[PDB]
């Protein structure tokens, strides 16, 4: 059960600095020590997961699997629930470990297994007969797992899609790193109006998770929230999904 | 999009009941609602029954109340209706019937697809 | 309750010309929501029916273009600009909301000359 609904031709991905971004705590006494960090000025690069042309219609997918190189830095900038969860791991085969946090409605659950993955990943939803609301079983993402070993679950890392001001935008942050054997995850939730640039000003990201999945990370792929389009009278899509990726390095 | 197969060409003995499937390729056996329909040799068809998909529930018509169960299993997404009492004068075709909900997760409306696709058809055959 | 049926026993026609029929029933078809809901089926020797139409005002994807109807009212009708060989069989006309769901009476159609 998988589809191929990512193809596209080669698609130039745009560029845009970094001003003073994704700057984070090291300790656990002060708020508001070499370690990884992403440079005043970087570079980061824009995507866009589902674009439109022409006849404006969804047609330029994409969700490439990105290299996990000295951890990374990602941003969103949206007034949706597009993006859910994110895949990490050596080779994304049914022979090695790998992550995957699976947000969904209420929860996010952090699961290492054996996955067996397709060639793209899907997490969609559709509607189910006996009950009268919408249901999210996505087991295309991954179709099986033969050996696991860890397990979690915890209130949502994602705020609501809150919508609370329309004439606002939210951009969500995260800093992801995988030192000395240890999974650290970052965040930040702050309001934007002006401009889809990412904005100046400090922000001062802080810490979210830590779990010893003692893992090996080189390859990683974003997941989105698909919705089956029930035909009025193709498969799936949504609109307008996007985000930023940097790099982090050991300068400091 | 969906394609729908049927078979019903099982040649026995009058006297007994009749099972009528329908495996359902493409929309999950979940998505789409379901109805039925008879014509009979030399007749215009008959609606029977289906879904209700706004009552979650299958209701069927005031003539056929009692005499036929129909139902359906996800696992193996094959839309049984088992008609009960059947013998070898009463044998036609039966074909089945299929519709969904039209609007997206944040939907603006409900809808009475009623039915739009239709399976081949199998003569139900008793003798 | 509701009945459908068409006024005329049968429409023998002829190659190139335009066609009509006409459905009638007992009550009317608007629905809650506002908007009526109407549809109308063409079947094949030996074929399953296709919808047509699955509304006063619309038409299915597939079927051959020109296929309309009249969209309002409570006598609703069929009409093609055009006419072929091929199409010989017979058709039907249909409800949707009320909810026993009736089945209308059809109407032969003929290809003469
Ligand atoms: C992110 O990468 C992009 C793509 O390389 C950078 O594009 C910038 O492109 C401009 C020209 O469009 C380059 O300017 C160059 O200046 C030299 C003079 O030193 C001139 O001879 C060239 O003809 C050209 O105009 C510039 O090299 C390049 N910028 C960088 C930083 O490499 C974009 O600016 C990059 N952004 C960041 C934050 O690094
Ligand atoms: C979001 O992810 C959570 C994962 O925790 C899903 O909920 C979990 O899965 C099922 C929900 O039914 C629960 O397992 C068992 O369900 C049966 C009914 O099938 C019940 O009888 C058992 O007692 C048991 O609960 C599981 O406990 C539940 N766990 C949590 C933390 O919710 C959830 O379905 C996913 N979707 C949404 C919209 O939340
Ligand atoms: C994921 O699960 C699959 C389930 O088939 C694992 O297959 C594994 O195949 C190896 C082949 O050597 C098994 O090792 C052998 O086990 C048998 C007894 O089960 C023993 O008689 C042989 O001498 C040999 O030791 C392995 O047990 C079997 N399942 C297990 C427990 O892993 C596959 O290896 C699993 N991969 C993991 C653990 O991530
Ligand atoms: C983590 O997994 C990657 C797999 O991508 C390992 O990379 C391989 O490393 C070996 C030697 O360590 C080389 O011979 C292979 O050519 C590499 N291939 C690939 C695809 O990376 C990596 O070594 C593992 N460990 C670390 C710390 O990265
Ligand atoms: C398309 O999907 C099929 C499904 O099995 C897969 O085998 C194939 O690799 C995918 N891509 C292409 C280009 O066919
Ligand atoms: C339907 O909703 C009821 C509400 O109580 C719940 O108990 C039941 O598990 C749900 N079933 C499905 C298939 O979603």
């Amino acid at each position: 059960q998988c589809v191929n609904l990512t193809t596209r031709t080669q698609l130039p991905p745009a560029y845009t600095n970094s001003f003073t971004r994704g700057v984070y705590y090291p300790d656990k006494v002060f708020r508001s020590t070499q370690d990884l960090f992403l440079p005043f000025f970087s570079n980061v690069t824009w995507f866009h997961a589902i674009h439109v042309s022409g006849t404006n219609g969804t047609k330029r997918f994409d969700n490439p699997v990105l290299p996990f190189n000295d951890g990374v830095y990602f941003a969103s900038t949206e007034k949706s629930n597009i993006i859910r969860g994110w895949i990490f791991g050596t080779t994304l085969d049914s022979k090695t470990q790998s992550l995957l946090i699976v947000n969904n409605a209420t929860n996010v659950v952090i699961k290492v297994c054996e996955f067996q993955f397709c060639n793209d990943p899907f997490l969609g939803v559709y509607y189910h007969k006996n009950n009268k609301s919408w249901m999210e079983s996505e087991f295309r993402v991954y179709s099986s797992a033969n050996n696991c070993t860890f397990e979690y679950v915890s209130q949502p890392f994602l705020m609501d899609l809150e919508g609370k001001q329309g004439n606002f935008k939210n951009l969500r942050e995260f800093v992801f790193k995988n030192i000395d054997g240890y999974f650290k995850i970052y965040s930040k939730h702050t309001p934007i109006n002006l401009v889809r640039d990412l904005p100046q000003g400090f922000s001062a990201l802080e810490p979210l998770v830590d779990l010893p999945i003692g893992i090996n990370i080189t390859r990683f792929q974003t997941l989105l929230a698909l919705h089956r389009s029930y035909l009025t009278p193709s498969g799936w899509t949504a609109g307008a999904a996007a985000y930023y990726v940097g790099y982090l390095q050991p300068r400091t | 999009q969906v394609r729908v197969v049927q078979s019903g060409a099982e040649v026995k003995n009058p006297g007994a009941s009749v099972k009528v499937s329908c495996k359902v390729s493409g929309y999950t056996l979940t998505e789409l609602s379901i109805h039925w329909v008879r014509q009979a040799p030399g007749n215009g068809l008959e609606w029977m029954g289906g879904f209700d998909p706004e009552d979650g529930e299958t209701i069927y018509a005031q003539k056929f109340q009692g005499r036929v169960t129909m139902t359906e299993d996800t696992s193996t997404d094959t839309a049984y209706m088992e008609l009960s009492s059947l013998r070898s004068d009463d044998t036609a075709v039966y074909y089945c019937a299929t519709a969904g909900a039209i609007t997206g997760t944040p939907r603006n409306f409900y809808y009475y697809y009623g039915m739009d696709v239709w399976g081949q058809g199998t003569t139900v055959t008793v003798s | 309750d509701i009945v459908m049926t068409q006024t005329p026993l049968s429409s023998p026609v002829t190659l190139g010309q335009p066609a009509s029929i006409s459905c009638r029933s007992s009550q009317s078809l608007v629905h809650s929501d506002g908007n009526t809901y109407l549809s109308w089926l063409q079947q094949r020797p030996g074929q399953p029916p296709r919808l047509l139409i699955y509304k006063i005002s619309n038409r299915f994807s597939g079927v051959p273009d020109r296929f309309s109807g009249s969209g309002a009212g409570t006598d609703f009708t069929l009409k093609i600009s055009r006419v072929e060989a091929e199409d010989v069989g017979v058709y039907y006309c249909m409800q949707v909301t009320q909810f026993p769901y009736t089945f209308g009476q059809g109407t032969k159609l003929e290809i003469k000359r």
